[PDB]
RNA sequence: AACCUGGUUGAUCUUGCCAGUAGUCAUAUGCUUGUCUCAAAGAUUAAGCCAUGCAAGUGAAAGUAUAUAUAUAUAUAUGUAGAAACUGCGAACGGCUCAUUAAAACAGUUAUAGUCUACUUGACAUUUAUAAGGAUAACUACGGAAAAGCUGUAGCUAAUACUUGCAUUAUCCUUUUGGAUAAGUAUUUGUUAGAAGGAAUUAUAACAAAGAAGUAACACGUAAAGUGUGUAUCAAUCGAGUUUCUGACCUAUCAGCUUUUGAUGUUAGGGUAUUGGCCUAACAUGGCUAUGACGGGUAACGGGGAAUUAGAGUUCGAUUCCGGAGAGGGAGCCUGAGAAAUAGCUACCACAUCUAAGGAAGGCAGCAGGCGCGUAAAUUACCCAAUUCUAAAGAAGAGAGGUAGUGACAAGAAAUAACAAUGCAAGGUUUGUAUUGGAAUGGUGGGAAUUUAAAACCUUCCCAGAGUAACAAUUGGAGGGCAAGUCUGGUGCCAGCAGCCGCGGUAAUUCCAGCUCCAAUAGCGUAUAUUAAAAUUGUUGCAGUUAAAACGCUCGUAGUUGAAUUUCAAAGAAUCAUUCUUUUUAAAAUCCGGAUUUGUUACUUUGAGUAAAUUAGAGUGUUCAAAGCAAACAGUUAAAGCAUUGUGUUUGAAUACUAUAGCAUGGAAUAACAAAAUUGAACAAGCU
RNA sequence: CCGCCCGUCGCUCCUACCGAUUGAAAGAUAUGAUGAAUUGUUUGGACAAGAAAAAUUUUUUCUGGAAAAACCGUAAAUCCUAUCUUUUAAAGGAAGGAGAAGUCGUAACAAGGUUUCCGUAGGUGAACCUGCGGAAGGAUCAU
């Protein structure tokens, strides 16, 4: 007949779910939801391939099945749930939570997390609508509809929000000097703090991102989560604190063990 | 559809294939470490070659370009782990100047031929093929095996053989045994 | 149907691979009309219903000057830069000028000040008070009626009313 | 491994082809084959035809059960199942094939300010009620038809089927209390007003008119008051449609095409989900083309890629992924968020099955399987265990998918001995090779351990278990090319061989044999194609007096190519004459005498952004290796760590490749082009 | 040089061409004719639910609605041409290549016994001959 496609072929699997070519002839296909698929990991890999807590898609569906796992303090029972950038976990039997966050590499780790700095996330608002009574609403990176924002709010900067009830807590501007994660092509993991944007006229708004090792970086606008003010991240970043080494550097790093 | 097991050629034919010299040499190469075929000496060139493919390569690019260092110095450190070149000869240049009689050095019959074991290399072969000999903790029945470096040290008669202490168990010493057992009774 | 099928710009003929996906959907034209009301539903895409007037008469007509409207029978079709064909057939179509019963907005004005909110300075054209003075005035319609489902208009307003009524321009 | 040998001659040097030579995820086929791993396989011919079976269903709190069964608690109460059917969701995915299709599709690159978008997520609503209205299935009874996934009648009865249909917020006065005015979500029209976006007829707000659909007459019993089902708009998402730019093979023995039949445009409409000659009407006479239009061919689906290459390249790409298309051939619809669906329907054509001859159903380019075609291709196997999908979503299904079977497609590893005595041999005492004879071991046979959904293999152990180790290696050669016989017989310009040159006319180193040797060896030949060899298509990189080849000559449009010229230079510090760095030498605008911008494009440099699989490449003893994307570490079971008795820990699955176009970007050279005198612009004053 | 060899003429084999035959065949478009099915609209109105009257029947109005029909519009298919493409037959004709020690000459290679060769025209069993103007690839680098 021809419309959507329901099933994704583990090699068509976006890299960074990190499937393999064996062991399987399909990949999970994240349902829709919150996150944009080349840019989530639904939950099913999340269980299976990185806490390795199940060793099936069957034991998934089973845990899944007891209301235990929470993503953004609310339950799912969906398998292929995408999860995404910057979503807590709360698995409630273990009391264990996790806030998904990049590595180094492209790769989705799952970062092991306080009950305190659980009760936010943060979400990087897209859009700013108006709508009807003149009231405005965000529409954050998590799918996620923030009414009645406070109107310093612009369009690329994130939002420190809160969990246990909707509203937010403070914002954090795209600012010239303001720490920044990045979400996309090859400096993926990489933090700095931004040198420079460039606000090209019909195009991309390229952006330039100077690191902790002073290696600048260039990357498109588009793509870029704010994660502080110069000074202290917002949030626990992982142990290598996004500072993407050399090839080399990595080499003799691993050497030096 | 068509499994990903992705598959690939050891071994290069030659191209002219009676030349004398060539074939003489191969020969001798064959006498000196024990080998069945001329496609093993081939699989070894073309390990061998694709290693100086690389080295040539890295070469061509000058010294602290980010490449020739990283890649160059790991081919570097992987010839060294082989038992190729060692302490004096780890520059890059060198790994070129590697030729059959290193890499089939560290063939692991040839090994066990230096090391005592077998009075030859033939003999250290069918040793290999008939399951006594390890290589640290696992037995190894391939007489190809490169040894590296690291486990040379670690090879001797494997805890299950007859000349390892695991009993005659044989088909031959154990019948004698018995005919011996018989003759008694 | 919304789709290829045709000439290749040099003139080439474009060799058809494809049937014709239902996404290129060409459904027939509603040749809307006067009379007493009547509308189907067709059912566009993603549900999207859209009203196919076949028959009308009680459009919303504008008066843009005071920017008001008042729901009126119309009463005739006389010009349609489309096709006289139309005009003849009496088909409402999104710039037909039509003839509207316009003793509603007389009415109103009288309700309002004065006999033929309220930033009234402007008080009416020439023409147009003549045409009111025999009851019946001139007026584009707006609304798509075969998509939309009404013949949703506005009146004709001094130099568009003048080109109307030059084009209309009886003569011979 | 950036490679060449034989063949024109009496000999020679060339040109030049032929021949050899190697490879092919490239088919066939011949002979041969003991292990193991891995695994392509009715594409090529006929997008030819198909018997039978199967390939999409779905109910574990949660629409509808007096079919029905059943367990508790006191004839009722709860309950627990529940065939059937209605409803809902799915069946638009997947799978297959590659016929079409050559600026089409596809790839990258935009765009959607030109749209649609079910499920999922998050926001979140507007003009009788202690609960409404019928009418329908299964079912009961009566039927019909040879037959069909045929349905007739009558009678019931539900629903989350279908259909009705019940305060508060914002604007003004008083001290949180009491009044006044309003009060429709999309959508559409007219009138205006205008926190983003480069740009708005955008969001939005008001006014005047219309206006759908909706805002629970639903179902559980849950959580620490919750959920399921449904629902208006918005946003997100899974997408889709269109769309910008750039990019393709052969053919000029296809040069003019397109336009009544929309060709090119403008206007108005119709239509669409939206843009659009997409369609209609009216009006222009355009549009494309030697930078190849328009035809024709393709044994053409596109791309990611494959083979082969030193480097260029050449060929291939039906075929693991993405996209397109199609379900015998066209065409047409219904449903639905999504189909112009094909295990939906209508029709015709072409095939074809049953029929009691009235009718009826049917579509393997799903999986097997069969006939046909053919040089050319496997089982009517087992299972949902893994991977996934669908469902009323652990619990069911799935020929999707997986597992075996056939399998010398390929790919990897690897047996067919080894060793020691004398005997014999040769060498300057040691290697080599005929008798013996104890060790080794797979194979093969049978049990287990394991493996597995269940088996089978793998590995693992234990019994069996080699001397002609009959557990028997072949294939093709021995004139040259080309490694290896002027060994023995047979044939006698016959038979034959011989890719090529040649051999054979009774000494054949070439036939037919035997023996011996050589190569590659569980493989080795033959054929056709292709790459390299081919600098024999030549960009790198050919040749043109005589070898093939300078147009008879000149002019000439496109094409290609185009003199020099415009800021040259200078000084200081480090290093082993050179390298890398700092500073200034004019003019104009900008900033509080100091400090900082200055043609366009090509080109180049950095980026950005790209699917993975393949490729290169990092790590990792799959026993090695092909692989794979895993792993390593500590322990007869605990320390050590770190956590406030409990908890293994470290990690890895990099990186580069993703055009020739597009995006931003540093640029001094080289190129273009733009700026520039029968006159061109720069200031200061004055006048408007 | 008793070398080499050229062409016709016979004979056998194979290849492709021309070929009357409106040759044939399949396929492809393009036109036209008829035109199944069918979206849409229009007409319809078997009937199923209301309203009007009498004691279940009568007459009239409003709703939804099947068949059937008409008109545009998609438009299969069939037939007729036309054109094109592609294989394919054919008496005869006329080439080519191969073969066989066949016929006739001697064209060319030597000053090849008329130097050769070019273009052109005519001739002739056949090689060829001849005319005109060229060339040396001449048998002359020379008075
Ligand atoms: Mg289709
Ligand atoms: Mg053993
Ligand atoms: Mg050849
Ligand atoms: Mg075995
Ligand atoms: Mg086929
Ligand atoms: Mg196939
Ligand atoms: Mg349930
Ligand atoms: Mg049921
Ligand atoms: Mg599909
Ligand atoms: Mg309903
Ligand atoms: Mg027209
Ligand atoms: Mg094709
Ligand atoms: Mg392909
Ligand atoms: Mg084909
Ligand atoms: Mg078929
Ligand atoms: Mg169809
Ligand atoms: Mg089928
Ligand atoms: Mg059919
Ligand atoms: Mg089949
Ligand atoms: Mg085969
Ligand atoms: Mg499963
Ligand atoms: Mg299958
Ligand atoms: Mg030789
Ligand atoms: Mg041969
Ligand atoms: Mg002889
Ligand atoms: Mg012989
Ligand atoms: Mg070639
Ligand atoms: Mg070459
Ligand atoms: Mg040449
Ligand atoms: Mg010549
Ligand atoms: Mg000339
Ligand atoms: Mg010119
Ligand atoms: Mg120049
Ligand atoms: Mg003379
Ligand atoms: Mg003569
Ligand atoms: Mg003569
Ligand atoms: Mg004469
Ligand atoms: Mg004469």
């Amino acid at each position: 007949g021809k419309g959507i496609k329901k099933h994704l072929k583990r090699v068509n699997a976006p890299s960074h779910w990190m499937l393999n070519k064996m062991g399987g002839q399909y990949a999970p296909k994240t349902s829709s939801g919150p996150h944009k698929l080349l840019e989530s990991i639904p939950l099913v890999i999340l269980l299976r391939n990185r806490l390795k807590y199940a060793l099936t898609f069957d034991e998934v569906k089973m845990i899944l099945i007891q209301k235990i796992v929470k993503v953004d303090n609310k339950v799912r029972t969906d398998c292929t749930f995408p999860v995404g950038l910057m979503d807590v976990i709360h698995i409630t039997k273990s009391n264990e939570y996790f806030r998904l966050l990049y590595d180094i590499k492209g790769r989705f780790v799952p970062h092991r997390i306080t009950n305190e700095e659980s009760k936010y996330k943060l979400c990087k608002v897209k859009k700013i609508l108006l709508r009807k009574g003149r009231l405005s609403i965000a529409v954050t990176h998590d799918g996620r509809s923030i009414p009645y924002i406070h109107p310093d709010v612009k369009v690329n900067d994130t939002v420190r929000l809160d969990l246990e009830t909707g509203k937010v807590l403070e914002h954090l501007k795209f600012q010239v000097g303001s720490l920044v994660m990045v979400t996309a092509g090859h400096s993926v993991g990489r933090v700095g703090v931004i040198s420079s944007i460039d606000k090209n006229m019909g195009t991309y708004d390229i952006i330039h991102v100077k690191d902790s090792r002073n290696k600048v970086f260039a990357t498109r606008l588009s793509n870029v989560f704010v994660i502080g003010d110069n000074t202290k991240p917002y949030i626990s970043l992982p142990r290598e604190k996004g500072i993407k080494l050399d090839i080399i550097e990595e080499r003799r790093n691993r050497l030096k063990a | 559809p068509k499994s990903y097991r992705n598959y690939s050629k050891t071994a290069r034919n030659p191209k002219r294939p009676f030349e004398k010299e060539r074939l003489d040499q191969e020969l001798k190469l064959i006498g000196e470490y024990g080998l069945k075929n001329k496609r093993e000496i081939w699989r070894v060139q073309y390990l061998l070659a694709k290693i100086r493919s690389a080295a040539r390569y890295l070469l061509t690019l000058d010294e602290k370009s980010s490449k020739r260092i990283f890649q160059g110095e790991a081919l570097l450190r992987r010839m060294v782990r082989q038992g190729l070149l060692g302490e004096n000869e780890e520059k890059l240049d060198y790994v070129l100047g590697l030729t059959l009689p290193k890499l089939l050095e560290r063939r692991l019959q040839t090994k066990v031929f230096k090391l005592g074991l077998a009075k030859s290399v033939h003999h250290a072969r069918v040793l290999i093929r008939q399951r006594h000999i390890r290589v640290g903790k696992q037995m190894v029945d391939i007489p190809s095996f490169l040894v590296r470096v690291d486990s040379e040290k670690h090879i001797d008669f494997a805890t299950t053989s007859p000349f390892g202490g695991a009993r005659p168990g044989r088909v031959k010493r154990k019948s004698l045994k018995k005919q011996k057992e018989k003759t008694e009774a | 149907r919304d789709g290829r099928h045709k000439l290749r710009l040099t003139g080439g003929k474009k060799k058809i691979h494809k049937k014709k996906r239902k996404y290129e959907l060409g459904r027939p034209p509603s040749n809307t009309k006067l009379g007493s009301r009547q509308v189907h539903v067709v059912r566009g895409r993603g549900r999207n219903y859209k009203y196919r007037a076949i028959k009308l008469d009680s459009g919303s007509f504008s008066w843009p000057t005071f920017g008001i409207s008042k729901n009126t029978r119309i009463i005739d079709v006389v010009y349609n830069a489309s096709n006289n064909e139309l005009v003849r057939t009496k088909t409402l179509v999104k710039n037909c000028i039509v003839v509207i019963d316009s003793h509603p907005f007389t009415t109103w004005y009288e309700n309002t000040f004065g006999t033929t909110k309220i930033g009234k300075s402007k008080n009416i054209d020439p023409l147009l008070l003549e045409q009111f003075k025999q009851g019946r005035v001139l007026a584009c319609i707006s609304s798509r009626p075969g998509q939309c489902g009404k013949a949703d208009g506005y009146i004709i307003e001094g130099d568009e009313l003048l080109f109307y009524k030059r084009k209309m321009d009886k003569r011979n």
